[PDB]
């Protein structure tokens, strides 16, 4: 996987490594999933989320 | 905006109004709870730079609600390389007074890595542009916050497909050529926001162009992705006497 390429798959943030290599990262109020590619929030306001929209569809 | 439609309360929850001694001046973008992303410009005739305020949590600007939070601008940041009264690197950084509290109301935009935002974000077509602008050219402003979808064009086709200031790799342009739809004066410095995969980040900054929603034209906005190490470098960085700071671009 290349991070040039539908963004190695990842949800949010990809770097490229040495081989055929990948890393996939998540902004800050974010951890990664084990699936190496999700990133799901641990914060009550993450970035870029719409609580009344969030809580809409909870 | 013109030709767009009123933002429901709550869904434009990282939009800023700026205000200059109770005056509406210029949007903004909420990056951290304490960082806002606007535009130099809007700066350039600023006399007394103590009299700048931050509201976030805004809506309706007939009334007050409870939801609003409003913060004095301790520092504007612009770079280097923005001169006054144009058009290129227009973008400035403000460092909030006292940190705004995260609400349903108020939640920041993800300001984005500058790999994802040009390998990704710039190749998704539509995103949303909001502002307390003018509803039309030579019109009255909004009372409610206005949204408005709009397409990203590759330069080369923007300039092809437009009919004086040059379009830099500083910029991007977006929107419709037709003269129904746009962004317009007092929209300056808000957000451009690009969704992907469920979040919502920081691509554009509502800069200024042709009229507002000119036939032939398209609007203007400042290209966030070549501003991001800028961006991260000044937020790490320890506040300086004085509001206004020019800071080395690159
Ligand atoms: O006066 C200067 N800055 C003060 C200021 C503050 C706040 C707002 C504005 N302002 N005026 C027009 C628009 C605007 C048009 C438009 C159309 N489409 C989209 C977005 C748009 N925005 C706007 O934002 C100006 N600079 C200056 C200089 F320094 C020298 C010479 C001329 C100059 F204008
Ligand atoms: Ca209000
Ligand atoms: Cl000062």
């Amino acid at each position: 996987l290349i991070c040039v390429n539908e963004n190695g798959g990842c949800e949010q943030y990809c770097s490229d490594h040495t081989g055929t290599k990948r890393s996939c990262r998540c902004h800050e109020g974010y951890s990664l999933l084990a699936d190496g590619v999700s990133c799901t929030p641990t914060v009550e306001y993450p970035c870029g989320k719409i609580p009344i929209l969030e809580k809409r569809n909870a | 905006i013109v030709g767009g439609k009123v933002c429901p309360k709550g869904e434009c929850p990282w939009q800023v109004l700026l205000l200059v001694n109770g005056a509406q001046l210029c949007g903004g973008t909420l990056i951290n709870t304490i960082w806002v992303v606007s535009a130099a410009h809007c700066f350039d005739k600023i006399k007394n730079w103590r009299n700048l305020i931050a509201v976030l949590g805004e809506h309706d600007l007939s009334e007050h609600d409870g939801d609003e939070q409003s913060r004095r601008v301790a520092q504007v940041i612009i770079p280097s390389t923005y001169v006054p009264g144009t058009t290129n690197h227009d973008i400035a950084l403000l460092r909030l007074h006292q940190p705004v509290v995260l609400t349903d109301h108020v939640v920041p935009l993800c300001l984005p890595e500058r790999t994802f935002s040009e390998r990704t974000l710039a190749f998704v077509r539509f995103s949303l542009v909001s502002g307390w602008g003018q509803l039309l050219d030579r019109g009255a402003t909004a009372l409610e916050l206005m949204v408005l979808n709009v397409p990203r064009l590759m330069t080369q086709d923007c300039l092809q497909q437009s009919r004086s200031p040059n379009i830099t790799e500083y910029m991007f342009c977006a929107g419709y050529s037709d003269g129904s739809k746009d962004s317009c004066k007092g929209d300056s410095g808000g957000p451009h926001a690009t969704h992907y995969r469920g979040t919502w980040y920081l691509t554009g900054i509502v800069s200024w162009g042709q009229g507002c929603a000119t036939v032939g034209h398209f609007g203007v906005y400042t290209r966030v992705s070549q501003y991001i190490e800028w961006l991260q470098k000044l937020m790490r960085s320890e506040p300086r006497p004085g509001v206004l700071l020019r800071a080395p671009f690159p």
